């Protein structure tokens, strides 16, 4: 997260870190055994780290639970990043508590201008890299489809939305992928991609989770 | 690029 702020430990209790011996993507806990992340974060060897704040220090509250299933959307296209959503089933249910909590899925899509909280342990620099220890947060608005498509012509599918700040300086960034964009208490987005991070006129692009709620529910129900 | 570590560009 570039231009964000330290969330505060466990203030984003649905935020998970996907760890493969390092944090590589975020995710969002949507029930005790399932995490939503980005399809492009798929890999083997995912350990979901819940309850994290400093991802480099065992501070307490962590639950590390291996992914037992990582379900990339069947229509994920790694070039276009359409359908950039993945469900991770935890090998065991996380113990939900105030610091490890699921985030609701949308019941409807979010509207432009809704403010969302985007969080993650991604790079905090728009140039160069600095990976934070603690979870960073960014309040960011959903942009209009027109602005999103203007920023990324031909690249924004119906399953994507832009959020953030066209003036630059505030964005999700590498390492945030897969993590939440929560708006009005609903996981409306998954950090997916963007041109750089926090670049002027290049807002973050996010998987539009509301398009996948049924898929999520059906996939969870069947797994 | 995707916002993963590493980015997929
Ligand atoms: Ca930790």
């Amino acid at each position: 997260i570039v231009g964000g702020y330290t969330c505060g430990a466990n203030t984003v209790p649905y935020q998970v870190s996907l760890n493969s011996g390092y944090h590589f993507c975020g995710g969002s806990l949507i029930n005790s055994q399932w995490v939503v992340s980005a399809a492009h974060c798929y890999k083997s060897g995912i350990q979901v780290r819940l309850g994290e704040d400093n991802i480099n220090v065992v501070e307490g509250n962590e639950q590390f639970i291996s992914a037992s299933k990582s379900i990339v959307h069947p229509s994920y296209n790694s070039n276009t990043l359409n359908n950039d959503i993945m469900l991770i089933k935890l090998k065991s249910a996380a113990s939900l508590n105030s610091r490890v909590a699921s985030i609701s899925l949308p019941t409807s899509c979010a509207s432009a201008g809704t403010q969302c909280l985007i969080s993650g342990w991604g790079n905090t620099k728009s140039s160069g890299t600095s990976y934070p220890d603690v979870l960073k947060c960014l309040k960011a608005p959903i942009l209009s489809d027109s602005s999103c498509k203007s920023a990324y012509p031909g690249q924004i599918t119906s399953n994507m939305f832009c959020a953030g700040y066209l003036e630059g300086g505030k964005d999700s960034c590498q390492g945030d992928s897969g993590g939440p964009v929560v708006c009005s208490g609903k996981l409306q987005g998954i950090v997916s991609w963007g041109s750089g991070c926090a670049q002027k006129n290049k807002p973050g692009v996010y998987t539009k989770v509301c398009n996948y709620v049924s898929w999520i529910k059906q996939t969870i129900a069947s797994n | 690029c995707t916002k993963s570590i590493p980015p997929q560009c």
